[PDB]
């Protein structure tokens, strides 16, 4: 995952996603996929860990950005099905939306 | 356990509003205090003009 | 609409009371702990990825969509996600990976670090650095005057002259090297010329031994090995080169008129020869000057293209990471009227008469005039024959000064654009004009008539000095004091556009911020590398 | 109300409340 | 559409400098009702012109003029 | 009728800090960092850098 | 990222002149005479030209630091080798001292700005138009009742 | 309410020198509408005055133009 | 450009065959190293067989 050299090291010491913004998805409420949306990828709210930042990174937190559009299945329509890629459990919004 | 900082940007939600600077509410608490100070200098208080 | 940039600039700071600044210029100057705070979300929006500066643009029909420019070199990774620190230490690296030798000390940046920084420098020295073209033979005939200019300004003030033009550097390294000018003056030059050689050596062997098809990987990897890259001045013919060199599309914009090929060179260009190989049509080309409409004229009336060993590049390396880094940026694109100053001179008194002895100094008997007051400030006594001889240089000297738009396509590795409009990048060049250093209010009161200022570049587009120029942005620049930012100063929408540039601001904030040493011009030098693959596979070779 | 409308958007306008 | 203002070059130079050459190619200058400033700088491009011309005209011939070999002698 | 020192902008915490420094480039920079304003948008500007 | 053109021997030497009570009067009454004025200043120049290079020559320090206008001046004017090599280089330092602490404030005041106007005028009290500087020659009294 | 108190200044300049050009300029003044002491002092206002204006009036005429052409011609 | 006529360039061993010197010796290995600009290292550069 491309990430700028100021991603600071605390973060990568520390359980997180690989991303910039954490991921909680499954605190917000059920069936509710317009609010829950805004946590993953709008950023005029801080993390839910770290909130006096964004994201560690912009060039993999956001909507179309670097990371999404190389990991997400929105993009990876040309993709060789077979192949494994760990970033599909970060990155995927069909199932980040479903937790 | 996370190293959340605390910088002057997250202070600055009550740094910058006009409470913290307007001079309303000490000067209506030291005005209607019941002893003030008995030691007045009126040394350059004011400008006099010449 | 026209060739004239003296209008091009008028009609754009005449009365200018909206300064707005690019998107990429606004980020540039936050730091990272700042970037990411949500408040600055308008501007975090945008970036969302490191090889692409996407704007939104306008509305201009109904709806309107985003459009990605390439970041080219990685010097444009915004001052947030790539601060100074991070490319100062990147030349470090650079300097140990491929065993670059520093030539210069601090003494050699300190003495040209005093001359941008220097509001006495003699105009004088631009009219003869304007009167010479970047021409050779121009060059041995004014020996004797620049011998006694450099002299007279390394014994009196203590700083070398001509540092601002490449051209007059490597003609005082080849032609001076005799016990004319001073030692130490000489060594100063030899020193500066010596580290561009030292840079190319670098950048060559970061770029390595590998081929791509026929030609080499080294344009591919680099931007000042790139020859789709122009300095920003060209006084001979490199445009037509050019069209020759690029397995790419370069489509010269030459006053709204563009040409891509070197069957329409005689429509597009007039070659300036020699002075022997002129002199049938020295009348011809004086009517073309003096009875002619200038105005118009979709013609470029350069030199002829010298082929020196290195390609292009030392005169890429001297203006992009030795002179922005030397004077932290403090340079403006000096655009010359030619007429008016060979007026100056070949007049007021002993230039037009013959009665002189032409071994006698001018001062003495100079009339009250802007040649003697050009002189006054600068406290040079030249003798006649030097000033007649750089008088001669008029003949085959050109009429103006014009800035040309060279709109090269990208890399074969950064064309991957959906629109083909974005698959460029764009360099301004200006053609027959100076750079220049700060100058006074007792020189801008002299030399009103003779230059004027052109903000053309990022480096070479300083407030800090076209307020000192340019009467008319000394206005902007009391208005809006924040547009004294040389990463934020607006420029001319017809003479420079950011998004389609090669330099952005987030290399504008490091020239113009960084301590001038050695570690700079080396992580200058390394910031210059594309964002490209190839450049990905040399620097893990690394 | 410009300097009112910087100064309210340049700065933002369980959690612990935290307060100075 | 414009340019610069002009320099001073206060005087003309051509009255004061009646024994100097190139004044018989300077007499010769197409005025058709030019007026009274109009003809005043085109005889200031024309007589610098004329002046570059006969600088850049002697300077060959003394770059031409070396310490010959019949000077050897001499 | 000359100077009144509560109306005014340089006080006697200025002249305090003038008279002691020890003249170098660090107090020029502390005199230079000392007259930066008490606005709002004073401390927005000192929380960005 | 400040940037002193100034050293250490600037700042000793002008100290220097300010607690030498042996400072000559006479460079009090030529900045009476000029003000602060350029037409009057280009008059005295070969008058403060031997004034700045006697007292230069004669005790190491350098005169007429003590008001802004008359070492302005002689960083425009003088360099023309009418003060020595090394007593010209200390004005120039010490007019270079100002440009840099103002590109210093102006990137502390950023390119934000508010309505129209900047905040330079807002974060900083320099680069604030309504504080005049405590000697006036010039008329920069009709100025500020026009912009401020 | 007070001005400065008044510089050495010994004697009077005319009494030395009158071989002065303004010296019938200066004499435009008279003494019966005040006292003599101050009468002095007006006096030596208007001879600085006309000093003064006589040393500008010398230097003006001469900045212009002190660089000439025909004394560099003949 | 004066010394045409007296001496020309021969590349001649590894220490003493380096192209930054014959290229501003001889007008045909500057050509040469302008097509190809990495032969100016002086392990690379294409010596007479």
């Amino acid at each position: 995952i491309v990430t700028p050299v100021t991603a600071d090291v605390a973060y990568f010491q520390k359980s997180n996603s690989p991303r910039g913004r954490a991921a909680c998805v499954v605190s917000c409420e059920n069936y509710n996929q317009e609010v829950a949306e805004g946590l993953i990828y709008d950023h005029s709210r801080p993390d839910a860990a770290y909130e006096y930042r964004s994201t560690v990174n912009p060039w993999a937190s956001q909507l179309g950005s670097l990371g999404d559009i190389m990991y997400n299945s929105s993009y990876r329509q040309t993709a060789v099905p077979g192949l494994y890629s760990p970033c599909r459990a970060f990155f995927n919004k069909e199932e980040l939306l479903r937790n | 356990n996370l190293l959340l900082a605390f910088n002057l940007q997250n202070a600055l939600k009550v740094l910058c509003h006009p409470r913290l600077h307007t001079p309303a509410h000490t000067l209506n608490s030291l005005n209607a205090a019941p002893a003030p100070r008995d030691r007045r200098e009126t040394y350059s208080l004011q400008h006099r003009r010449p | 609409n026209h060739m004239n940039v003296l209008v091009i600039v008028d009609e754009f700071y005449d009365n200018k009371y909206a300064a707005p600044v690019t998107d990429i210029a606004l980020k540039c100057g936050l730091p990272t702990e700042d970037f990411l705070h949500p408040s600055n979300y308008d501007l975090l929006r945008l970036e969302l990825h490191p090889l692409y500066d996407i704007y939104i643009g306008r509305d201009a029909g109904e709806r309107a969509r985003h459009r990605a420019v390439h970041r080219l070199m990685v010097g444009n990774l915004p001052t947030p996600l790539a601060p100074a620190a991070f490319q100062e230490a990147r030349g470090q690296q650079f300097e140990t990976a491929t065993s670059l030798a520093h030539v210069v000390d601090q003494a050699v940046i300190e003495t040209v670090q005093d001359t941008a920084y220097d509001t006495a420098y003699p105009a004088f020295f631009y009219v003869v650095e304007a009167m010479i073209h970047g021409f050779e033979e121009k060059f041995v005939m004014n020996v004797p005057l620049v011998s006694l200019c450099i002299n007279t300004y390394w014994e009196r003030s203590g700083r070398l002259a001509f540092v601002n033009s490449f051209s007059m550097i490597k003609f005082i390294c080849r032609h001076l090297g005799n016990n004319a000018i001073s030692k130490e003056a000489y060594s100063m030059y030899r020193k500066i010329y010596g580290e561009l050689i030292a840079l190319e050596q670098a950048l060559m062997r970061l770029a390595g031994s590998d081929v791509v098809g026929d030609e080499s990987v080294g344009q591919y990897v680099c931007a000042l090995l790139d020859p789709n890259l122009l300095p920003p001045v060209a006084y001979t013919d490199i445009f037509t080169h050019l069209l020759t060199v690029s397995d790419r599309a370069p489509q010269i914009i030459i006053g709204n008129e563009v040409y891509a090929d070197t069957l329409a060179a005689p429509q597009f260009i007039e070659r300036v020869g020699n002075m022997d190989e002129m002199a049938a049509q020295f009348v011809a080309l004086y009517g073309y000057r003096v009875n002619g409409d200038h105005d118009h004229d979709f013609r470029l009336h350069l030199g002829p293209y010298v082929d020196e060993g290195h390609a292009d590049v030392l005169e890429k390396i001297f203006y992009y990471v030795f002179l922005p880094t030397c004077t932290n940026a403090h340079m403006c694109g000096l655009g010359v009227d030619f007429q008016h100053v060979a007026q100056t001179l070949a007049y007021n008194g002993p230039a037009f008469s013959h009665h002189f002895t032409r071994d006698e100094d001018i001062l003495d008997n100079l009339e009250n005039g802007t040649l003697r007051d050009l002189l006054e400030i600068s406290d040079l006594r030249p003798t006649v024959g030097m000033i007649r001889d750089l008088s001669a240089s008029f003949m085959t000297c050109p009429t103006f000064t014009r800035a040309v738009r060279v709109s090269v396509d990208n890399d074969v590795t950064q064309q991957l654009a959906p629109n083909p409009a974005d698959k460029r990048t764009e360099q301004t060049v200006l053609v027959n004009g100076l750079v220049a250093f700060a100058f006074s209010e007792r020189t801008r009161a002299v030399t009103q008539c003779l230059f004027h200022a052109i903000p053309f570049h990022m480096f070479y587009g300083d407030p800090r000095v076209a307020a000192t120029m340019h009467q008319d942005v000394a206005t902007f620049v009391m208005r809006n004091p924040q547009q004294r930012a040389v990463e934020a100063f607006n420029r001319p929408e017809q003479l420079f556009a950011e998004y389609r540039e090669w330099h952005r601001s987030p290399m504008g904030k490091y020239a113009a911020e960084c301590l001038p040493s050695l570690v700079s011009i080396s992580g200058m030098t390394a910031m210059h590398i594309k964002m490209s693959p190839m450049a990905y596979i040399a620097q893990a070779k690394l | 109300q410009q300097v009112n409308d910087y100064i309210k958007a340049k700065v933002g306008a369980q959690q612990a409340t935290c307060e100075i | 559409a414009r340019r610069l203002p002009k320099p001073t070059l206060q005087g003309r130079l051509e009255a004061d400098f009646p024994d100097s050459p190139l004044l018989p190619k300077f007499q010769e200058l197409n005025q058709n009702n030019l007026p009274n400033d109009v003809f005043r700088e085109a005889q200031r491009s024309y007589l610098v012109f004329l002046t570059s011309q006969f600088c850049y005209e002697e300077y060959v011939q003394r770059t031409f003029g070396v310490p010959r070999r019949q000077r050897a002698i001499d």
